[PDB]
């Protein structure tokens, strides 16, 4: 029945040895488990880094078959108010351990969605029952956590997934699905991933679905770019060359031809040209300022709708009028 | 598993002589503990500087063997409503427990900032009528969250941020009782990453010794990161745009910090930024808020942060 | 505008109990009620203007005295009266006759806001105790009166069903059928069904589905008919059927439902119609 | 009676302004079965509501002008027990949810979801009921998001003819599902002809027919305004339009003109406080701030003592502060900012 | 019968045109049972609601549709409480057993689909309660989020959902559907038509079908039996004629403020929407070869600012006058 | 279907179901269906668990055609069955006939009620089973610290008094003396203060009290068994003690308490075996037990 699951949930790490990327955190929590003392943990990082998998695998290693009766997993799908904090968490922490001779674990996922009233009442619950229960807090926005709750929990930062970890997980996925990935397509997948394994799996599944014969054909860069609808690395430099080297009559034609050959979106081209221009050696310090302050406004206006052609010409104008400073 | 408590709870001070920091306040608390007459007090300060372990130790020393039936600790985890104030606190105040002369019952209302208004207004009468037998010890993080009539009857004790030597002394005591190998630079890094928080110093030290054993700068900085407000300050106080964009990207975007967190910390850093003209500071506040609105509306991208930094540099160079 | 009537509950029990059947229903539905005193007939109205409307016809022969004169057409004057006070007075008379008495009700229109002088007598045991009451009412205008008209119901090829009388063998069974859905607390919509004869109470929701059935005999005097109704209207239907022997049920396909009640006084027959949208 | 509502055309053949818009409405009414959702946009006073009524008359026959008014009750989350009048009639329904306030979602999610789920099966043609949403541009962008799917899913039994002016604050999904019908304002010749029809019907004695032309140019393509002006002038002159009859104007227009004169003449902080007092007086009369800003701008641009630079600065500040007011909560800040910027730029 | 937009709505996945990168994946899903959580985003009128409502049909069948599908749009309450109770209880519900006919005809996947249409109108607090609902019951239920602005979906929700971008339907990839609908309704059109309807309606087949229906309803009203030309289409679309926009341009060239203000006052009386005249001016100024690089570089930003201000729901007269006056000073 | 069960004793099923109402009445109830019978396992906050036992002899019919699986687990909302089975079985001439059935996974739980002329039918769609182990909240069979048998009426009166006096916290005493004296009291911490409800040592109320050494075999005299239980969980057995004749109390050294309600219609069926397992509080305080002991001394 696990083969009828999405690839994001099908390839969830069941053990702590299947969590890639985060090494200084896994190798610390494993020593915490082996020593026998597990402090109050806080897991922080971008989405899709492996926090909710790491904590569940850690608790599975700690408790084994007693996971169900020794773990209280509460998330944003539950009414984690002050009444729940005082009426469920408190009596789960107060009651004695069920046969494990150790501590209980209370996992508060998406704790950034908890109110300040429910977060200022958990502090003394954490402090009082530290002997027989422990608290793990998972969040991606640390500005919604109260400073005292941030002080009571040991902080572990889940960095964005490096290229090597993403490629080693991609190898396992390819082995399990009997798929093939071109060397030029793995780099594109890693670049579009932005440190998220969920994006890796959700793109690879659609790439497998795109292939006519998933047992003989290979997922090239064309397959990835067509499935995810992203501009090619050549279509992101041809448009920039037209904007920065041609006139105002052919740059528009090149842009509208690139946006019509494969139906590319304006925002993807904007965010690709921004990355391309970030490597430029602009020697005015005002060209960069103008480019950023204008392309950010165009990006903000795109998110609210409006005329597409007007914004497409505005990108050309903002890139052209900025390099006039450099020259 | 094991019964080994975390060092935050294993090394919680049980006497007033082990609480480091605020020497002028701890000495006064010891004087109160010896003399006996304890006035109503409000202890406030930053988190983790020793505000709870001070009141608990003071109550323990002041009451001796009568601690079980002489104190009433009501925290935010308990229903501190108006009914509880009118019934449980009233009945504890009306209790006639006989104590050594000078000693008084102590109502340790920890986290009193979260208490409602009607409960505090009933507490007004509670400390007004029953003041000869019981005494109230409010512990908070912000003194303005307790109503003015309640603050009038109390003595305000303002705990301060702990220095780099008191925390070092307590850390050395812990390392001496736990046989931990260390190096001076590692301990200095622990103090630097603690930011005057003893709890977050003990936690970082425990994590470092569990993960690597030896407390050096590398083993510390590879498990606990430098404080992100001090990196946001470095990013916001740069000279060129290509030197602030580098600190933004390689130290806040590839490390895993959310854009909304960066903006929220930038606002706080700008509020406390020094050697900056007030017009520049207010313009920076406006530009940070304009990006905060965009991020809250959905566009939380690195390009928006780059534009915010570019506008900050624009207002810096001439405006 | 002179209005005066005399009621005797002990003299005629049927017309009197139908008056009890009309007053209880207009009390249970909503506050205030409309009373049009036509020169030959009375009609007690509770117009919420989705919520249902009741139209009960009360003849002029039910009361001992029906003197009604007004300057409007057919001596029609229309009252708006708070139902709680008249219900209390009526319950007082019920207790008066329960303790043992045979006195009559003298109801006079004594003075646009007016009141009814509902006065009667009670004897405890050979003592004279006079019960005087004054229920404040308002005078509806003729232009306001013509704005209220009885809802129309048609059955081009629809289906009315003859509900078995409650005095028969199947009357208690059908009453239990109607009240079975009333036992559930978390019910707000009931889906009636019509097959030609079976009727079923169906309540389908996200996670649970009632489907109560009537397996007894049914009659339809002389195609699918389903409607979604509220539970409170079904309670009102239960109360109306409990006090009526002749009950007529007609179901329209996704348009409306009508609960028709009739008492054969023969003489003009008193009828109660509950229009349900 | 009011001459606006006593000479209103009640048919598609009685509507004499634009022959091109009548010939398109007749084409729409030729086959009412496949009538799409309609969005009528144009200048105020053109007669978009009258043309909607004429289209409904041509589709559903006569009887669309007998309007019955019933008040429906809606309850919010906080149990505020809000209120809304629902003008209705046979074959069609009329709602101005924007009047309810920011809680227009609670009426477009109840009335528009209860009349779209009725199927209107009478005694067998289900047909459709036309719902007219007056002031479709005043919705709070949440009434439209709960309306797009509502009118897309239930289009079989309901049709929506939304009437609005300047359909900028209408979201793109709503305009995508609606056929946009432009209603241009009549020229001065058509307005003069209509006023001639009224004056010969009402038998008032006019002299120098040019007066009707003057009313047409003063109304600025507004039939309602022109008819009200004509009635006021005839009543104040005792049914005799003399050549020197004063063209009466709305009082708030004169007050805005006086405000413009004060701004042009006096440019100081105390004059700015007096301008705030005038603005508060105007705001106390439920005059929309966007209309006040538009009138202030287009009356300051008519001053003959201002050069091109000052007028360009005025229009730039007008656009900036209009955009600021569109995305704000308190309009007094934006109005004061615009007035202060104009005062600073003039001197 | 019915409006042409609803009459010609796709019923199966073989009539959704020009979206060949997101329909092929969903059709490959028909054979397997590993449908991921879907995030459908794109321009309005691109076929997202016509794609999900067809994929659901192909997956389940009409009889299983009422039991294995829950649809929540913006027209009903979708607060934090609703997400926490109704959606969670539907996700916790066991998969209904298909009938023999359903199994023998339809693939009948062992999961249900929760469609959240117009998810961009959902608060960020209610969106946070779905993050664990789509992951704990991912093997019993599936989620499909439909929106027009992907930025209004929170990043944690966008990470768990596979993103399918629906391309804009221009005159190159959506011409076949319009030509099929026109032939099915016996609409006689000139050459050039059905390529101008798809250009006036920028990336919106719904508007391109409604405009064709409107143009046909007048052609069958005149009764002359003539072919619809390229001027009538603009006449019922709202496009400003090339003789009034030319007057606008040649009045802009003479930078007199008063004459421009008077002509704009006359123009706004005709009822033209500013969002169309700004677009036409953008085309005229960008495509012209009589203007230098600096003029176009400034006109692009001017038109962008005007369009952004008009998108927020501002007065068209003030913004149009400001734009034209600014152009006259370039 | 795969399982079918019918009965007429709706009062017994209603009483069994009303014992699950103290645990919320607005959540999920998990049902086991095997050859022995059908049960309702209900747990709250992983600190207390109640389990019914309706034997197959209780119903007149019990088929259980499920040959493939030993038991069937289904999860439904509890309030609806509570509202349904409350027919009170009036009009004794025509007894309302119950009919419980469950065709399997995907099928809804059916409650057909027959009133001779009326055949109503309620379908309960089952929910996905939560990943929780009912074996966790279970007591040892080798580590019993004490075992006591108490009559239902005295225990019910004790819990009623504790509820009336508030009883925010409760304690349990179990001390056996060498002179055959057995003491059992429910000491409580309430608004009043320190209150003790000592059960009588007579065999009519305390049938058998045996205190062990954690081995369930040794009989040590002069030792005391202390159980600190939150009265929020301890009050859940009050409604179960209102229908019981004898109650069995067993606790181990790991702080779990098993309240075994013995309820004493067909002749073959034994009754409703209601088992309420409860977890002990940690009791970080150490002088509280000393004060309990001193209060029991005098
Ligand atoms: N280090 C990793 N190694 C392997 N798979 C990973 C890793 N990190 C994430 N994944 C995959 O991404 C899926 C989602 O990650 P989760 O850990 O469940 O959520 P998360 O990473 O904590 O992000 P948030 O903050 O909860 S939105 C997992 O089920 C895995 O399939
Ligand atoms: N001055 C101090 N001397 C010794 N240990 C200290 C000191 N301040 C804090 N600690 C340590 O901090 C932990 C206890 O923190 P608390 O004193 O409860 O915090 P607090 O200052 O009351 O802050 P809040 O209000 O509870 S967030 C133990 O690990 C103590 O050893
Ligand atoms: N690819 C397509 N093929 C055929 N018809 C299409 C296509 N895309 C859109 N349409 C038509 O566009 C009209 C509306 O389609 P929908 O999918 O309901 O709208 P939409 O894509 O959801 O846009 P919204 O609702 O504003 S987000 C229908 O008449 C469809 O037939
Ligand atoms: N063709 C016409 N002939 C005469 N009067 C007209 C015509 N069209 C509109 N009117 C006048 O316009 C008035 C109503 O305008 P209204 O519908 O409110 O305009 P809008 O819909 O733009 O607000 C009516 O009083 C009517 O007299
Ligand atoms: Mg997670
Ligand atoms: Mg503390
Ligand atoms: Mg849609």
């Amino acid at each position: 029945s696990k083969e009828n699951l999405p690839w994001v949930e099908k390839y969830r790490p069941e053990t702590l040895d299947e969590v890639y990327g985060q090494n200084e955190v896994i190798t610390t929590v494993r020593k915490f488990v082996d020593e026998g003392k597990l402090p109050h943990l806080l897991f922080y990082g971008p989405p899709g880094t492996g926090k909710t998998s790491t904590i569940v695998a850690l608790a599975r290693e700690i408790y084994g078959k007693n996971y169900s009766n020794m773990v209280l997993e509460l998330n944003a799908s539950d009414d984690r108010g002050i009444d729940v904090v005082r009426n469920q968490i408190k009596d789960f922490a107060s009651t004695r351990q069920i046969f494990s001779k150790g501590f209980k674990l209370i996992i508060l996922d998406e704790a950034d969605a908890m109110t300040n009233a429910a977060q200022n009442a958990l502090r003394r619950v954490i402090e009082r029952y530290t002997k027989n229960t422990r608290f793990c807090v998972l969040a991606n926005y640390a500005h919604k956590l109260t400073p005292a709750l941030l002080s009571r929990c040991t902080r572990f930062r889940f960095q964005p997934l490096p290229q090597e970890a993403i490629e080693r997980r991609i190898a396992n996925v390819l082995v399990h699905e009997k798929l093939k990935l071109s060397p030029n397509a793995e780099k594109a997948l890693i670049e579009l991933s932005n440190g998220d394994m969920r994006r890796v799996l959700n793109v690879l599944q659609s790439c497998k679905a795109t292939l006519d014969n998933p047992d003989e054909d290979e997922i090239s860069d064309d397959v990835i770019y067509e499935c995810c609808g992203a501009p090619r690395p050549s279509d992101l430099k041809a448009v920039l060359k037209s904007i920065l080297e041609d006139d105002w009559g052919t740059a528009h034609y090149t842009l509208n031809k690139v946006r019509s050959a494969k139906g590319l979106a304006l925002i993807d081209l904007i965010e690709g040209i921004v990355k391309i221009l970030e490597d430029y050696e602009l020697q005015n310090e005002e060209t960069r300022v103008h480019l950023l302050t204008k392309l950010a406004d165009i990006e903000y206006s795109i998110s609210k709708g409006g005329n597409d052609q007007i914004q497409g010409s505005a990108v050309i104008g903002a890139i052209k009028a900025s390099f006039e400073n450099e020259t | 598993l094991s019964l080994q408590l975390p060092w935050v709870e294993k090394y919680r001070p049980q006497v007033l002589s082990d609480i480091v920091g605020n020497k002028e306040t701890i000495d006064r608390l010891q004087q109160i503990a010896k003399d006996g007459n304890m006035p109503h007090m409000i202890i406030s300060g930053m988190p983790g500087i020793g505000k709870t372990t001070s009141v608990h130790c003071l109550a323990h020393e002041l009451l001796g063997r009568s601690y079980a039936d002489g104190v009433l600790e009501l925290n935010a985890s308990d229903d501190r409503g108006i009914d509880v104030v009118r019934n449980q606190i009233k009945h504890f105040a009306q209790k006639k427990l006989h104590l050594p002369p000078g000693k008084h019952k102590i109502v340790i209302l920890d986290e009193a900032d979260s208490m409602t208004a009607g409960a505090q207004q009933a507490l007004r009468r509670t400390m007004e009528l029953y003041s000869n037998s019981t005494r109230f010890a409010f512990a908070c993080n912000q003194s303005n969250k307790i109503i003015e009539p309640l603050q009038s009857r109390c003595a305000i004790l303002r705990y301060s941020k702990l220095s780099d030597e008191d925390v070092l002394k307590r850390l050395l005591q812990i390392i001496k009782l736990e046989d931990v190998k260390y190096t001076n630079d590692g301990l200095e890094a622990i103090i630097f990453t603690a930011e005057g928080d003893m709890r977050q110093a003990i936690n970082n030290l425990q994590s470092t010794v569990a993960g690597h054993g030896l407390v050096n700068a590398d083993n510390v900085f590879k498990i606990v990161d430098s404080p992100h407000p001090l990196i946001v300050k470095k990013m916001l106080l740069a000279s060129n745009l290509e030197d602030s964009i580098q600190i933004l990207r390689t130290d806040l975007w590839k490390k895993g910090y959310s854009s909304i967190d960066i903006v929220t910390t930038s606002f706080r850093v700008t509020k406390n930024l020094a050697q900056v003209k007030e017009s520049v500071r207010l313009e920076m506040i406006k530009e940070i808020g304009l990006t905060h609105m965009r991020i809250l509306e959905g566009v939380g991208t690195y390009l928006q942060l780059a534009s915010m930094l570019a506008k900050i540099h624009k207002l810096n160079n001439k405006a | 505008m002179k209005l005066k009537l005399i009621v005797n509950g002990c003299e005629a029990p049927d017309d009197y109990k139908l008056l009890r059947t009309t007053i209880n229903t207009v009390a249970s539905l909503r506050k205030t009620a409309i009373l049009r005193f036509n020169s030959e007939r009375l009609t007690i109205i509770s117009t919420p203007k989705d919520t249902g409307q009741l139209w009960c016809t009360i003849p002029h022969d039910v009361f001992r005295l029906y003197t009604v004169i007004s300057a409007r057409e057919l001596n029609t004057i229309t009252m708006e009266c708070n139902c709680d006070s008249l219900l209390s007075v009526f319950k007082r008379y019920d207790r008066v006759m329960n303790q043992g008495s045979s006195s009559n009700m003298t109801i006079k229109l004594q003075s646009p806001i007016c009141a009814l002088g509902i006065t009667f007598e009670e004897i405890v045991h050979n003592k004279v105790i006079m019960h005087s009451f004054k229920v404040p009412v308002k005078l509806l205008f003729r232009a306001q009166d013509t704005r209220i008209q009885e809802p129309m119901i048609n059955y081009i090829q629809l289906m009315m069903y003859k509900l078995p009388p409650i005095s028969g063998e199947f009357g208690s069974a059908f009453h239990g059928f109607i009240r079975r859905v009333e036992r559930y607390s978390n019910v707000n919509h009931i889906h009636l069904m019509g097959v030609k004869v079976e009727l079923k109470i169906i309540v389908n929701e996200l996670d649970w589905h009632l489907e109560i059935c009537w397996n007894g005999p049914l009659d339809s005097v002389i195609s699918t008919h389903e409607v979604i109704i509220r539970c409170k209207d079904w309670k009102v239907c239960s109360k109306l059927y409990a006090a009526f022997e002749e009950v007529v049920l007609a179901i329209s396909h996704d348009e409306s439902c009508v609960f028709h009640c009739s008492l054969d006084r023969g003489r003009e027959r008193g009828q109660i119609i509950y229009y349900i949208a | 009676s009011l001459w606006v509502d006593k000479y209103r055309p009640k048919s598609l053949n009685a509507l004499s302004h634009n022959e091109e818009l009548t010939n398109f409405l007749k084409s729409l009414s030729d086959q009412p079965r496949d009538l799409p959702h309609l969005l009528l946009y144009g200048p105020n006073g053109t007669g978009k509501k009258t043309r909607c009524m004429a289209l409904l008359e041509s589709i559903f026959g006569p009887g669309v002008y007998r309007l019955k008014i019933d008040v429906r009750q809606f309850v919010t989350a906080s149990n505020r027990k809000l209120e809304l009048n629902v003008v209705s009639s046979p074959y069609h329904l009329e709602i101005t949810p924007s009047d309810m306030g920011n809680n227009d979602r609670i009426v477009i999610q109840e009335l528009l979801k209860e009349v779209a789920q009725m199927e209107q099966v009478d005694f067998l043609a289900h047909r459709y009921k036309c719902v007219i949403i007056n002031e479709a541009n005043s919705l709070t962008k949440d009434a439209q998001a709960a309306l797009r799917r509502t009118m897309e899913k239930y289009s079989k039994n309901i049709r929506l003819i939304m009437v609005c002016d300047s359909m900028s604050p209408i979201i793109a999904p709503i305009k995508s599902r609606c056929l946009l019908i432009r209603c241009p304002a009549p020229s001065d010749s058509e307005i003069s002809t209509i006023l001639s029809d009224v004056v010969t019907n009402e038998r008032i004695q006019l002299e120098t027919k040019d007066i009707l032309k003057r009313i047409a140019q003063a109304s600025n393509g507004n039939l309602r305004v022109s008819l009200l002006m004509l009635e006021s002038m005839a009543l104040n002159n005792e049914l005799a339009l003399k050549s020197s009859s004063p063209i009466i104007k709305p009082d708030w227009i004169i007050v805005i003109h006086k405000l413009t004169r004060k701004i042009v003449k006096e440019r100081s902080v105390n004059s700015l406080i007096e301008c705030r007092a005038v603005l508060y007086d105007l705001l106390a009369h439920c005059i929309p701030a966007n209309i006040i800003l538009k009138e202030l701008t287009f009356s300051l641009l008519d001053v003959e003592t201002l050069n091109t630079t000052n007028k360009s600065s005025i229009i730039e500040y007008s656009s900036v502060f209009d955009e600021r007011l569109s995305l704000g909560n308190k309009a007094i800040f934006h109005l004061e900012g615009f007035i202060a910027k104009v005062m600073c730029c003039l001197d | 019968q019915q409006p042409w937009v609803e009459k010609y709505r796709p019923k199966n996945l073989d009539e959704v045109t020009a979206q060949d990168h997101a329909v092929t994946v969903l059709k490959k899903t028909l054979k397997s049972a590993n449908l991921p959580h879907m995030l459908f985003y794109g321009p309005p009128g691109t076929g997202k609601t016509s794609t999900i409502l067809a994929l659901t049909k192909e997956l389940y069948g009409p009889d299983l549709m009422k039991s294995r599908i829950l649809e929540l749009n913006a027209s009903d309450e979708r607060g934090i409480s609703i997400v926490r109770e109704k959606v969670k209880n539907f996700a916790r519900l066991t998969v209904s057993k298909p009938s023999k006919h359903d199994l023998e005809n339809y693939p009948c996947p062992p999961y249900k689909i929760i469609i959240l249409d117009e998810a961009d109108s959902m608060t960020a607090d209610a969106q946070s309660a779905l993050r664990r609902t789509m992951e704990t019951y991912s093997g019993v239920t599936r989620f499909c989020l439909i929106c027009n602005y992907v930025t209004r979906i929170i990043d944690p929700l966008a990470s768990r959902c596979s993103k399918f971008r629906f391309k804009a339907l221009d005159a190159s990839n959506a011409i076949d559907r319009l030509r099929f609908i026109s032939e099915q309704e016996n609409v006689k059109c000139d050459d050039g038509v059905l390529e101008r309807i798809l250009d006036i309606s920028a990336g919106d087949l719904r508007r391109g079908i409604t405009l064709l229906q409107s143009a046909s309803k007048g052609a069958q009203y005149l009764g002359d039996g003539k072919n619809i030309t390229s001027t009538q289409v603009e006449e019922l679309a709202g496009v400003v004629p090339h003789d009034i926009l030319i007057e606008i341009v040649e009045k802009v060239k003479s930078g007199d403020f008063d004459e421009i203000k008077k002509y704009v006052n006359t123009f706004m009386k005709s009822g033209w929407s500013a969002a169309s005249v700004v677009n036409q001016l953008h085309e005229y100024y960008i495509t012209n070869d009589n203007f230098d690089t600096n003029f176009k570089n400034q006109i692009s930003w001017l038109l962008f600012t005007t369009d952004s201000r008009l998108n927020n729901g501002t007065n068209e007269h003030i913004q149009l006058l400001n734009l034209l006056v600014k152009i006259s000073q370039l | 279907n795969k399982f079918s069960a019918s009965t007429v004793h709706l009062e017994h099923i209603t009483t069994a179901l009303s014992c699950l109402t103290p645990f919320g009445s607005k959540d999920d109830v998990l049902i086991f269906i095997d050859a022995d019978g059908l049960s309702f396992v209900r747990e709250n906050n992983h600190v207390i668990k109640i389990q019914l036992l309706l034997s197959r002899e209780l119903f007149m019919s019990y088929s259980y055609r499920n040959e493939t699986e030993d038991h069937m687990k289904l999860c439904v909302k509890i309030n609806h069955i509570l509202d349904s089975v409350s027919v009170m079985n009036r009009n004794s001439d025509d007894i309302v006939e119950c009919t419980l059935s469950y065709d399997g996974h995907g099928s809804p739980f059916v409650l057909i009620f027959e009133d001779s002329f009326i055949s109503e039918r309620v379908e309960y769609s089952t929910y996905l089973i939560k990943d929780f182990d009912t074996n966790g909240l279970e007591l040892d069979r080798e580590r019993i610290s004490f075992e006591a048998i108490i009559k239902g009426e005295a225990l019910h009166s004790a819990l009623k008094d504790l509820k009336e006096i508030g009883c925010k916290e409760c304690y349990v005493y179990a001390k056996t003396e060498a002179n055959d004296e057995n003491v059992f009291a429910l000491i409580s911490k309430s608004q009043l203060g320190f209150s003790k409800i000592k059960l009588p040592s007579n065999r009519s109320i305390l049938e058998k009290l045996q205190v062990f050494d954690g081995d369930s075999t040794t009989v040590i005299d002069g030792f005391a068994v202390i159980g600190f239980f939150d009265f929020t969980s301890f009050d859940k057995i009050r409604k179960s003690t209102k229908i019981a004749s004898k109650v069995l109390f067993r606790m181990d050294v790991h702080g779990v308490l098993s309240v075994n309600i013995l309820s004493q219609l067909p002749k073959d069926y034994p009754g409703i075996v209601i088992e309420v397992c409860m977890l002990e509080k940690e009791s970080i305080d150490e002088a509280a037990q000393t004060e309990i002991e001193l209060l029991m001394e005098t």
